[PDB]
């Protein structure tokens, strides 16, 4: 009841899953060498080719 | 398939896939994945009249 941090295994498993999901979502905001990270910007500014 | 016509001297460049201009969008369009060849030659001797 009093002392905490005795259940670190379950907590760290949960934190690992959350961190993986967060980094996967945040990866969507990267140019990867392109000119922008949002498709509609390319589809509106540039021509098809 | 063979397509033949006569155009001005400066418009020959417009005949290309993914090309934008006047002929390239209002008179003759080529598909982006077009396969084949294009031939052009001057005709100022006979196709030009005084």
């Amino acid at each position: 009841s009093s002392t905490a941090s005795a259940l670190g295994k379950l907590q760290d498993v949960v934190n690992q899953n959350a961190q993986a999901l967060n980094t996967l979502v945040k990866q969507l905001s990267s140019n990867f060498g392109a000119i922008s990270s949002v498709l509609n910007d390319i589809l509106s500014r540039l021509d098809p080719p | 398939y063979a397509d033949s016509f006569v155009i001005r001297g400066d418009e020959v460049r417009q005949i290309a896939p993914g090309q934008t201009g006047k002929i390239a969008d209002y008179n003759y369009k080529l598909p982006d994945d077009f396969t084949g060849c294009v031939i052009a030659w001057n005709s100022n001797n006979l196709d030009s009249k005084v």
